[PDB]
RNA sequence: UUUAUCAUAAAAUAUAACUUAUAGUUUAUGCAUUUUAACACAGAAUAAAUGUUAUUAAUUUGAUA
RNA sequence: AACGCCUCUAAGGUCGUAUCCGUGCUGGACUGCAAUGAUAAAUAAGGGGCAAUUUGCAUUGUAUGGCUUCUAAACCAUUUAAAGUUUAUAAUUUACUUUAUAAACGACAAUGGAUGUGAUGCCAAUGUAAUUUGUAACAUAGUAAAUUGGGAGGAUCUUCGAUCACCUGAUGCCGCGCUAGUUACAUAUAAAAGCAUUAUUUAAUACAAUGACAAAGCCUAGAAUCAAUUGUAAACGACUUUU
């Protein structure tokens, strides 16, 4: 499940060439937001961890254009949260999709 | 022919595989003049018996059926069916010779009392 | 001491693997771990020894002596009324798969396997014999109770 | 399916012995086989635990000198435990014996649908036919864990799911028999109905 | 077990495949020509337990190891 | 051999009394009854089962030709 | 315990190594597996999916002599070659749990099978095969189906896995077509003279599967690489980056 906007800076891993293109990612599967999902779309997906998974892990940027490089491309990362009773690890990932976390 | 669609044909011991019982055919007249010999294909005389003639492919010459044929298989299937009615209901006697052999469960080709 | 099958004199047991298949003999002595003697007079089989692995045993025990001749076996084996009560066994009715379905002719055996359509044809419509929770009565049953009128009253459709 | 039998044999493995149940299967599978092995992590092995410790930990310190990578592949499930041994039954260096190791599916904690589907005993291999008194035997379950399989408690779990959905699925078909014990007696009065065939059978009327 | 395939002894076995080609017109009735067949005669049990061997017409080319034959019932004893 | 007849033996277990034992049983620690697969060669009687002699009934038996 | 007794052992439980096996760590079924994102050019026309596809041609795979079919509904929940399993019953109890009492089965014939283990088809014919055959009379039984919102329901390298089966709100009225039995009646079909017929066993019907064409609406409007740059990298490729 991915959060719905998303960075140009942390676009740019699923890009090798981001000056050539028409930015078209994520733009069709970011409108499972915006359309009816309350029966359809993400809540089903939500409700798949709290039942079928074990291991809930959580999909990160880094805000690397704050560090000065030349670089302007992401990285992205898996970090896996490790708070009891999977049924929280669903709601804490749900509340800080789209939101900074800092060290 | 009336019943399973099957003519006064001729077939070998080798092709054909007898059940255990009978049907009873006591005073059956089998009327004697359905000879081997009388049943021949007739013929392919190598031209309409003019001798020495000419010839198109894809002639139809050896399957009318027999007239005379249609009055034997109207005497044999009116005798037959007064017969096989009055039998016992067994497996094999009334409505229980049409169904296609391919057997079934807990059965046998190899070593039946068949 | 559940009390099993006892090889004990004379212990009806019936046998299988060995030429004594089908017979209902009795244990007259024990001459080994692996072997017995036997004898059963009115089922045909004079007193032969017996491998113990091809002959399965019954619920029927018979008293002797165990020195006893076939005679007195003879005498004591219509006794005790062994043939009008092995014939009704429980599951010597299961035997009889062995007089009935072994072979069960091919003059037989369309008759007795035709009839499964008629028993099945039969048998589906009745489904749909319905109790749990539905009652009452599940719409579409609108419609479906004038189908529902012919299992009950039942005169004469719905309703 | 449709095939020489089926396009499937389902093997249960449980309580069967490891290398009887092999050669049966690699003779079956150059048949034109295809069989389809399920729970082996329960394959009996003869002989008692640290027998058969000693001899699987003897095969795995055969590896190359040269190049380990190259050497024998000692694989540590329970399923690869028993797929060796239907290669040492097999001509595997052939492509017609190549074909009979891809009939084999071989399975560990039985799953997707070979639950479902109906799944027979080889009499001829089983454990509790061969195997005195007395004598210790093995699972090729704890064999595997203990030259290190990572999995026997993933599938320990995964069996009491399909475990307790069966419960489910047996209370939908228990109850469902007894409807048809009621739903037979509807029809004692169909025609002449059941004559016909309890005439041969009669003996569970 | 040899019993039992003592049975078919006699039994004109016929392999049947398939193959590419027709090549051939419907001579006798009516013929598509696609699939082939290399009839037999099973000729005796093999096994000590119902296995057989079977002569054929020509040889049975080896990738056919494990494809069905099918043994005829004809021409029968009864 | 086996079935069968004979005469005696001598009877080693099985039908065929009633002990005691055993627990479960009742009634007031015993009895009353119940299973004795505890079961007193505990007895009678029977099997003359077993023991002795002899003969055999479609004279019964296989293998070997 | 054997072996009236002792005994670390025969059955059973334990204590336990710098060893062994695994984790941690490095490589990754070279090119395994899962998740995911985008899905072209054009925007006139096309190209690309949806798709059973509806519309034909035409092939393969097949049940191949109408169906030598099968079903993709179960037989323990540590185990034990006597080992015990079911069944009611009464109590107990999430539970066929637990317990008691009583049964059946006597490791047979049988059960390794057809309980065809939600009870298979071997077909609606009321003449059934390499096509389908019609209509009344009588008896019982009495199905199968088609349109609308909320829930609970389902993931093991999948035969189609953001869908999904049941169930309630509720739309509605098939009242289209059920079937079994008894009896009557209405036709059509079917016969390849081969009378010691088989052959490179066709093939259908139907099932299913693509394939390609003119045929059929919908949906769709991205990238990678090279070249240039970088210097976290560098023998070369390759990797990290940038417009």
């Amino acid at each position: 499940v991915w959060a719905q906007h998303l960075s140009e800076e942390c676009r740019r891993r699923f890009y090798k060439n981001w000056y050539k293109s028409k930015k078209k990612a994520f733009t069709k599967a970011s409108k499972k937001w915006t359309d009816d999902l309350g029966k359809k779309s993400i809540e089903n997906d939500f409700r798949k961890m709290l039942r079928y998974c074990k291991v809930i892990r959580v999909i990160a940027h880094s805000q690397i254009r704050l560090i000065k490089q030349r670089q302007k491309k992401a990285h992205v990362m898996e970090i896996q949260l490790n708070g009891g009773s999977i049924e929280d690890k669903v709601k804490w990932a749900r509340e800080h999709l789209e939101k900074p976390i800092q060290v | 022919f009336a019943l399973n669609s099957c003519p006064l044909r001729r077939v070998s011991q080798r092709y054909v595989i007898g059940t255990s019982s009978k049907v009873d055919l006591g005073a059956f007249k089998v009327p004697e003049h359905l000879n081997d010999a009388y049943f021949r294909r007739l013929k392919a005389k190598k031209d309409k018996k003019t001798g020495e003639a000419d010839i198109f492919a894809a002639k139809k010459e050896r399957f009318v059926p027999n007239e005379q044929r249609k009055k034997d298989q109207k005497e044999v299937d009116a005798a037959l069916l007064k017969v096989i009615k009055a039998h016992p209901e067994g497996k094999f006697f009334a409505k229980y010779l049409q169904n296609m052999f391919a057997l079934h469960s807990s059965q046998y080709p190899h070593r039946m009392r068949f | 001491m559940p009390f099993e099958r006892f090889v004990q004199t004379g212990r009806i047991a019936k046998a299988s693997a060995g030429p004594l298949k089908g017979r209902l003999v009795a244990i007259v002595d024990v001459i080994d771990q692996n072997r017995v003697l036997v004898d059963g007079p009115l089922t045909g089989v004079p007193r032969q020894e017996y491998r113990l692995n091809n002959l399965h045993l019954t619920k029927y025990r018979i008293k002797f002596p165990y020195t006893a001749p076939t005679r007195i076996v003879r005498k004591a084996w219509t006794e005790s009324d062994l043939k009008a009560q092995w014939k009704v066994s429980p599951w010597s009715v299961k035997a009889q798969n062995i007089c009935k379905r072994s072979s069960l002719n091919d003059f037989d055996r369309f008759k007795l396997r035709y009839a499964k359509r008629q028993r099945n044809k039969l048998l589906t419509i009745a489904f749909n014999t319905l109790k749990k929770r539905t009652k009452a009565d599940g719409t579409p049953r609108v419609l479906k109770k004038d189908r529902r009128e012919r299992l009950r009253a039942e005169k004469a459709k719905g309703g | 399916m449709t095939g020489l039998t089926n396009r499937t044999v389902v093997i249960d493995g449980r309580g069967h012995l490891l290398g009887r149940l092999a050669s049966v299967v690699a003779k079956y599978l150059l048949q034109g086989g295809k069989v389809a092995v399920v729970r082996c992590e329960e394959l009996n092995l003869s002989g008692h635990f640290y027998r058969n410790k000693i001899k699987f930990l003897a095969y795995l310190r055969k590896r190359c000198n040269v190049n380990p990578a190259r050497g024998p592949f000692h694989f540590r499930a329970p399923s690869r435990i028993f797929y060796k041994a239907v290669r040492g039954m097999i001509p595997h260096k052939t492509k017609r014996g190549q074909a009979a190791l891809a009939r084999l599916r071989v399975f560990d904690g039985i799953p997707s649908p070979y639950d479902k589907r109906r799944r027979v005993v080889v009499p001829i291999a089983m454990r509790v036919l061969t195997l005195r008194s007395d004598r210790k035997y093995c699972q090729v379950g704890r064999l595997s864990h203990e030259v290190g399989w990572h999995y026997q408690d993933v599938i320990k779990s995964l069996e009491r799911k399909r475990k307790a959905k069966l419960r489910v699925t047996l209370k939908h078909n228990r109850e469902l028999k007894k409807l048809t014990v009621k739903a037979r007696e509807n029809i004692a009065k169909a025609a002449e109905p059941f004559n016909k065939i309890i005439k041969s059978y009669g003996y569970e009327v | 077990r040899k019993e039992h395939g003592s049975f078919y002894v006699g039994k004109r076995c016929v392999y049947v495949y398939k193959a590419e080609t027709k090549k051939c017109v419907p001579q006798h009735p009516e013929r598509k020509t696609r699939v082939r067949a290399v009839w037999g005669k099973v000729t005796r049990i093999h096994g000590n337990t119902g296995a057989v061997r079977a002569r054929f017409n020509r040889n049975l080319p080896g990738h056919a190891m494990g494809h069905r034959i099918r043994i005829m019932l004809y021409p029968s004893r009864i």
